[PDB]
């Protein structure tokens, strides 16, 4: 087991996880009572939940461990930004002979890579938790205000970001990693409804509704291809007439790209139903995939 | 971290870029940078005079992105990935992961050129690259 706390990276009396090497201060878990018997730490428990078939994420249901490993390889590549040389290969004892005296569990991006390849991450949380060893160990051996520690903070933040992308949509993620011909125009297996998204001070814009949380929808914009939250309450299902009216040229480009997407959805699933003017987007909307918009009881495309 | 953001100021960013793409508009460069203490991109400046003029607006304390149109036939598009010599290494590292997303935002980038002094911005060398 590790001697330094997983949260504050300092020593002192700690609780020792029974599955993994990590250790925690009670104060740092904000414990309110003492654990009774064998103790599993928050990282182990999070992973246990995320990898249980009855409670896995929507991204994990649709991925096998091998597919997810491929996505993880892409994420490792995004973590090796220029400037990250100190973390790409295990620290040599020739450069730091005392290293093993402080770091109970070494970790580097190359090891992350090989482990991902050996298909030993069952979920994105497993992966980010393993990645954080790099930062933890950096803080222990170089100190929290070190320059290298600043870099390790960047790579753990890129890691968080990519894990989140994979979890929002694996298929989106893979298509954006490969960047094939018109990659943005490929429908996903559960196709995101197309909407007019609206940001302050910007016209209505064609977008993929990727998800809803607390009155917002996470729109991935045609043309520009970034993602941003927009209020549910001024969001409308894609239509032939625009909700209002600017910056014409790039808009026409985005429209063309959306129309290619519509054609692809029609070939993949057989339908795409445009909405009447200013039809408010609802969460988990299905109108666009209805076999007969007149008659919802017929169901949607499989 | 969400990373580079194009939400706040979106209209200004795309208005400058659209000016650069338009053949009729005189402007052939736009210059973007981050807002202080934030990952949201903002328009810093824009104008005519191509690479020669644009190299005059780069700041040594900032990460900036230069989108310049370069022409006798159809124009090609250069994105200058500027990192000032006085930008901290950690922020160079974080911003490095934004470049691709910026190129994706300003559709049609033909070449990306990394730069930290004006001397990295040679109109000839860039031209031969295209
Ligand atoms: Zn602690
Ligand atoms: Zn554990
Ligand atoms: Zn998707």
């Amino acid at each position: 087991n590790d001697f330094y706390c997983w949260v504050c990276h300092r020593e002192g009396q700690v609780l020792c996880c029974e599955l993994c090497p990590r250790v925690y201060h009670a104060k740092c878990l904000r414990l309110t009572s003492e654990p009774e018997g064998d103790w599993f730490c928050p990282e182990c428990e999070k992973i246990t939940v995320a990898e249980c078939i009855e409670t896995q994420s929507k991204a994990m249901t649709m991925l096998t461990i091998e597919q997810l490993s491929y996505l993880l390889k892409f994420a490792i590549q995004k973590m090796k930004q220029p400037g990250t040389d100190a973390f790409q290969k295990p620290v040599p004892l020739e450069q730091h002979p005392d290293y093993a005296e402080y770091i109970f569990h070494p970790m580097d991006l190359c090891t992350l890579e090989k482990n991902a390849k050996k298909k030993m991450y069952g979920c994105t949380e497993a992966f980010l938790a393993d990645a954080k060893w790099i930062l933890h160990n950096c803080i222990i051996y170089n100190g929290g205000n070190h320059k290298l520690t600043q870099i390790a903070k960047v790579v753990i933040k890129i890691c968080e970001h990519e894990m989140n992308e994979i979890e929002v949509c694996p298929e989106c993620y893979l298509a954006a990693c490969q960047k094939r011909d018109n990659w943005f125009c490929e429908p996903c297996s559960n196709p995101h409804p197309l909407v007019w998204a609206k940001l302050k001070g910007f016209p209505f814009w064609p977008a993929k509704a990727l998800r809803d949380k607390d009155g917002q929808v996470d729109a991935r914009f045609f043309g520009q291809h970034d993602r941003a939250w927009v209020p549910i309450n001024n969001c409308y299902l894609m239509s032939k007439e625009i909700p209002f009216s600017k910056t014409k040229s790039i808009f026409n480009s985005a429209m063309q790209e959306m129309e290619v997407y519509v054609e692809n959805i029609r070939r993949k699933f057989g339908v795409f139903n445009y909405s009447p003017f200013r039809t408010p987007y609802t969460p988990n909307s299905q109108y666009q995939m209805l076999l007969d918009p007149t008659n919802p009881s017929a169901g949607t495309a499989k | 971290m969400a990373g580079v953001s194009f939400s706040g100021h979106r209209l200004e960013l795309l208005a400058a870029y659209e000016e650069v793409i338009r053949e009729e508009s005189a402007a052939d460069w736009a210059l973007y940078t981050y807002e202080d203490g934030s990952d949201d991109l903002k328009l810093a400046a824009s104008g005519e005079g191509g690479l020669q003029e644009l190299s005059g607006h780069f700041e040594n304390q900032k990460v900036m992105y230069g989108f310049c149109s370069v022409k006798a036939a159809l124009p090609k598009y250069v994105l200058i990935n500027w990192v000032g010599e006085d930008v901290p290494d950690a922020r160079k590292c974080a911003c490095a992961s934004h470049v691709a997303k910026v190129a994706e935002f300003f559709q049609g980038v033909d070449v990306i050129v990394n730069a930290s002094s004006v001397e990295d911005i040679d109109a000839g060398a860039i031209g031969q690259r295209l």
